[PDB]
């Protein structure tokens, strides 16, 4: 397993750009200049490969699992994927479509709602009161 | 530093590995399951599992449980149809007394009444969260409809059995299918002479064979359940290939072509040929792959859909003809090396954790006579043909086929209508 | 507090304001969990860290007739780890801990997750040698001093969605942080 | 022969369903007693798939494996 | 003094006769019932026939219970998949504010959320005291089994819709399948210028014919349903032939030729030949007999069993040869005579009450221009040679099955290896 | 009394003596039992007539818990009807009761046998 961490989260988001960090994780594997479209996503499935990333209050990651003999290539496009991504108009929409339908319906379970609650009424007034996915407004 | 296989005279196998890991696992392995009931004892071995913990001829309830709790160690147990599991984790040191516990719970339990008759109502909750998720029940309906009689019996108790499974029931299954012939005992972390010493204690205990039971019986079944959901669960299948068998292997490669499961993170699946092809047979949130099941006498392949209601009809068709194209023979080397790439690679991502490497291993030693390594495996996965994949898709076009629905079937086609 | 009576049950949550990720308190914190964790269906405790902050406290789903005894047998739970630990206690948490430790760490994927979050957090790899030297070091008497020092007579935070009505009363809550016996 | 009761004969009772409304002057046959049947246990409510990212990797691949333990959740593969 | 036939503009039939009784009959007959709903609707029909007294825009529901309990009358509703009827009973002068009542009921309901919300939980009682007789619950199988689409709804509603009938659905069903070219009005007791006097007030009601619905679709399915119970009941069908028609009549005759029910208390059926077969398999208690259901587009004829658990394969075995044996022309001249006699005598015994005669009299009325007097029914049954037997049992016997069966299956066989 | 506390429902009877086949009285008997036949599954009343003998009573299903309430209810509808009765309620009883003998004999066999 390779990956690359950041430390970057939701507690430093702005009420006025509180949740791109979720916006960015649902289009970071989607394309990149070096590989446009679904090229990436083919090239990883012909390794074998599996590909996850995930986003908190405080940080963010994204790793690959692999077999040993494909380290090369794996760094390279863990590498490609950090610093090219292709952030284009088409997709930027898609995925604004797609967390807009994501947050419409009752798609959350009792137990994250009331631990979002809970951190609202503690650091109320404070960066760490706010959520990862941010309002829909 | 390797593993060491090795039978008693008694016919028991044992196996070990010492791996200078803090953390030892010993797992002790039966050929049981709920594939040796009958339709007089439904339910029995689920009780079974659950029951492992009331009070035996060498150490009480309270004992066992406390005892385990005060050094942080567990005792879990798992089933499939065909065979039970034991398994026992602990620290460095610790064997020795948690080894009586597992020697007391499968050699020596009792079955008092008033323990089991206040252990019956738990049946009922561990099935309910157990079918919280669909794909659960529908499975089970499948082996219904797939198998008249042995492989068709349910993992979960029935209904109408609850309060009414017995003690005397217990201890028959107990005294004529736990037995050393039937046994093999595993240990990670632990070095050969110690696992002799824990053997030591199983030298008396009941001696060869049991009731071996009887073969399973195909059935073209079908089974409907009709819901208010408005998302319909779908399975597909036909008999294909037993456990252990060059066959099996095309067939997982097969499996592997059409599509087993996704690999990127809200990825689109573009490898996959039976998500592409539904996609353009429907417009709203679907799922769809392919599914391998394979047995000691028996084996089913198929596919596996989640759609809308009313789109039903059309998700199913376009994914079972993508099969029919490749029965055909529209299948190329890319797709087949690639296949194999994802194939090997799941293969040695599902042993890195010892957990998982302790059921293969006990797997392997009810079966086999020697353990088979992971290098073996990938090369008779290397060995497939194209022709083998060809002509696995058309035993499944062509075999009689079983199906199982789940949902508003207004729109839900018929098997006879494929 | 949200309230919503159609729903089948309960789901509370309550904390206090633990010390981060940098201070060494957590090691005894960690037991003092493993101690404490019958009334409903399901129970949990918990320990959220931040750089500067956290929260620590317990969760769990009650039947909205059997909130007040529940949230009655937490707090007591607590008083009790502040006042009157014991020895042979403390030890079973410490065996469940290093179980715990031990447990995560199996296969590829967790560990290096844990460089990666270790890197970001403390500056470094803690191996799990220093972590066993930590854990040896706490006794009942670490434990009541460490729990009296960030549970015992404080404000908490309170979550409530469900049927909650029979949610105490925040004077209630607040009331049920401190013993008058002591 | 046209009405269900003419032609199919013993089988005429199960054939067809009736409800005597308000109370008649004569008393029936066959009152019934009614022990119903008991309540499951009551659960959680279930959250929706409304998106195919939700929905990914929910079909069932492989049969399923059942578990237990005494110190941890029951678990179903 | 005789019955007379008529029709009016719009569309509506009635019928009546001048019977010198003291207790005066009215029936108001439609063409519903659960055939015409679909898997997004089920269940309604049974709230429908249970609602027959919530209140509506001419009079209160107090209103109602209390006025027909004040004269000593009845209302009862009457269902089958294919028909309804709502039935009066008073004595002589009581017609006219019952009549009201009737019109009420079936032309102008109102269904009040609150009333309909009340009324919910009493569908789970109805359908447990009907589900008491096992009969019912196997018939209800087959039909889910023999078709489909149409004739498989169920008579009693699903569980999963209980407590999820809306009064919408209700308003929809009512308007869209209650009108008057789907109707007749009977009377016995009654002057045919009174009988119209009532008539005239459904003059302004729903005009034409409605929602027509979908043709039934035959299945060759099956279904097992597991308990504990010692005896095991059982069901075996194919599809034979469509209401009023010759062929019908042909399969009526090799019913009771077979073995259509008991004669004697407490008797050993000499004259039964399925009875007489099965005794000679089995020497513990049980049952068999002959099937015969007949519809608008379908019909379905078998046999039906009850058997101990271990002996059900040899009884149903048993029970099947015997029909072969007609199939290959083993009948005779003596048996087919008889045969004719119980059924002229059983049919005119089932109209001796006036209660049956109405449902008779309705019943044709929906379907035909005309009354068919007995006399005809019985030159009809006397017109059956024994050619149309043999042929009759040589469609079962080659045709596709389909069964039901219930109890402790460990023994029974599946219809693919009967 | 014969105690069975695992059957799922209680049964119960209550007679007084009725007069026989022959006494007038009947008549107007049968009217009492129309006019009084929630909180149980199932009741009934009824009249058994012998030659020179009878029983006039009630019978019914109850939950354990309500069988107390029952018979409280039941005796004192029999106290209403001795004490206190109305010509409405009458009138209605002796509709139903006509309604009930020509309903009865509808058909062959239960004239035949009457
Ligand atoms: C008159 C006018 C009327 C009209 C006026 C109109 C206006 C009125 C408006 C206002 C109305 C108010 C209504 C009442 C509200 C009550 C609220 C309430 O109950 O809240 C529950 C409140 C909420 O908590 P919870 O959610 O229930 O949780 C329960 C947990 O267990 C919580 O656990 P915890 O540990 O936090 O708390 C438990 C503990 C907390 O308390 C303590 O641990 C101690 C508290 C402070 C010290 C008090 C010590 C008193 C000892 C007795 C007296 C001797 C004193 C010394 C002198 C010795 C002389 C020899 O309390 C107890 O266990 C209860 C008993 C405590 C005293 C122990 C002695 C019991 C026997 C008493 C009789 C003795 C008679 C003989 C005496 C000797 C011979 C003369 O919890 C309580 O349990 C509160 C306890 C209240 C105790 C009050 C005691 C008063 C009686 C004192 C003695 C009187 C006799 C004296 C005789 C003479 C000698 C001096
Ligand atoms: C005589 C003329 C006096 C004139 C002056 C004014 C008189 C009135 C003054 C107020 C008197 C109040 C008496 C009633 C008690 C009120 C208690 C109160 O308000 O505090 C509540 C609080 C309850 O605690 P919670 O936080 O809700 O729960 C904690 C759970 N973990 O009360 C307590 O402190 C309860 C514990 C006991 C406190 C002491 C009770 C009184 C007696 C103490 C002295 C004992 C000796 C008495 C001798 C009297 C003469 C013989």
């Amino acid at each position: 397993t390779v990956g690359v961490w950041i430390d970057v989260g939701s507690r430093f988001e702005t009420e006025k750009n509180n949740g791109a960090g979720y916006f960015l994780e649902h289009l970071a594997f989607k394309g990149t200049k070096n590989r446009p479209g679904s090229a990436l996503e083919k090239e990883v499935e012909s390794m074998g490969a599996h590909l996850n990333a995930y986003s908190t209050r405080e940080h963010t990651a994204y790793y690959i699992k692999a077999l040993s003999k494909d380290l090369p290539k794996v760094v390279e496009l863990l590498g490609d994927i950090v610093q090219n991504c292709s952030l284009e108009d088409s997709q930027i929409e898609k995925e604004r479509d797609v967390i807009l339908r994501e947050m419409q319906e009752n798609d959350a379970s009792m137990r994250d709602v009331v631990f979002d609650y809970l951190h609202a009424t503690a650091f109320q007034g404070t960066p760490l009161a706010q959520t990862v996915e941010g309002p829909s407004e | 530093q390797d593993l060491e296989f090795t039978k008693l005279p008694n016919g028991l196998v044992i196996a070990s590995l010492e791996n200078y890991a803090p953390l030892s696992r010993i797992g002790l392995f039966i050929k049981a399951g709920s594939r040796y009931e009958d339709s007089n004892n439904l339910g029995t071995t689920h009780l079974l599992r659950l029951a492992s913990s009331l009070t035996t001829k060498g150490a009480s309830s309270f004992k066992i449980t406390r005892g385990i709790e005060a050094v942080g160690s567990k005792l879990s147990v798992t089933a499939t149809r065909e065979t039970m599991a034991y398994t026992v984790e602990c620290l460095r040191g610790d064997v020795d007394i948690l080894m009586e516990f597992l020697l007391n719970v499968t050699t020596a339990p009792e079955f008092r009444r008033w323990e089991v008759a206040d252990l019956q109502p738990q049946l009922k909750i561990d099935k309910a969260v157990a079918f919280q998720n669909p794909q659960t029940h529908v499975i089970e309906n499948l082996h219904a409809a797939a198998y008249r009689n042995a492989l068709a019996n349910p993992l979960y108790c029935p209904d109408y059995r609850i309060g009414k499974v017995t003690s005397e029931e217990l201890h028959y299954f107990v005294q004529n299918h736990f037995t050393s012939a039937r046994m093999a005992l595993i240990g990670l972390g632990v070095s050969h002479p110690v696992l002799k010493q824990v053997a030591e204690q199983f030298l008396n205990m009941r001696g060869g064979f049991g009731l071996s039971g009887v073969k399973a019986k195909y059935r073209g079944g079908e089974i409907r359940e009709q819901n208010g959901d408005s998302l319909v669960h779908a399975a597909l299948v036909a008999e294909s290939a037993v456990a252990g068998s060059a066959e099996a292997n095309a067939f997982s490669v097969l499996q592997h072509v059409l599509g087993a499961g996704p690999h990127i993170k809200r990825g689109s699946n573009t490898t996959s040929h039976l998500y592409q092809a539904v996609a353009k047979a429907t417009q709203q949130p679907f799922d769809v792959s392919a599914f391998n099941a394979n047995y000691s006498d028996s084996g089913l392949f198929g596919i596996y859909t989640i759609s809308q209601a009313t789109a039903a009809g059309d998700v199913i068709k376009a994914a079972y003809n993508q099969v029919k194209t490749i029965a055909q023979g529209n299948l190329s080397n890319t797709d087949v090396q690639a296949a194999k790439n994802k194939l090997k690679a799941g293969y040695l991502m599902s042993v890195e954790s010892s957990e998982r490497f302790l059921e293969e291993v006990g797997s392997q030693a009810l079966v086999a006579g020697s353990y088979v390594p992971p290098s073996t495996v990938l090369q008779q996965i290397d060995s497939v043909a194209n022709a083998d994949v060809i002509n696995a898709a058309k035993k499944f076009v062509s075999g009689q086929k079983s199906m199982v629905a789940s949902g508003n079937l207004g729109h839900t086609p018929f098997v006879d209508e494929l | 507090r949200h309230r919503d009576d159609a729903l089948p049950f309960a789901h509370v949550a309550i904390a206090v304001e633990g010390p981060g990720w940098a201070s060494p308190d957590n090691v005894a914190l960690q037991v003092a969990n493993a101690i404490i964790g019958k009334l409903c269906q399901s129970f949990q405790t918990f320990s959220i860290c931040y750089a500067d902050t956290g929260l620590l406290g317990a969760h769990f789903v009650c039947d909205r007739m059997k909130i007040d005894d529940m949230m009655f047998v937490l707090q007591g739970q607590w008083m009790r780890l502040c006042t009157s630990a014991t020895e042979s206690e403390v030890a079973r948490g410490k065996n469940i801990l290093r179980n715990a430790l031990v447990s995560h760490l199996d296969g590829t994927t967790p560990v290096c997750e844990d460089i990666g979050r270790s890197l970001l957090t403390y500056g470094r790899r803690i191996p799990l040698a220093e972590w066993e030297s930590r854990i040896a070091e706490v006794d009942a008497s670490v434990v009541r001093e460490i729990c009296s020092k960030y549970i015992y007579d404080q404000c908490p935070a309170v979550a409530g969605y469900g049927p909650i009505e029979q949610l105490p009363d925040y004077n209630r809550i607040r009331s049920g942080m401190f013993w008058l016996r002591f | 022969m046209l009405s269900v009761a003419a032609r199919s004969g013993p089988f005429a009772p199960v054939l067809s369903a009736t409800s005597r409304g308000v109370a008649g002057a004569l008393r029936p046959l066959v009152q019934a007693t009614v022990p119903a049947t008991p309540e499951p246990p009551v659960l959680d409510l279930k959250r929706p798939f409304l998106s195919r990212e939700s929905l990914s990797g929910q079909a069932v691949r492989r049969p399923l494996v059942a578990s237990v333990g005494l110190n941890v959740p029951a678990s179903v593969c």
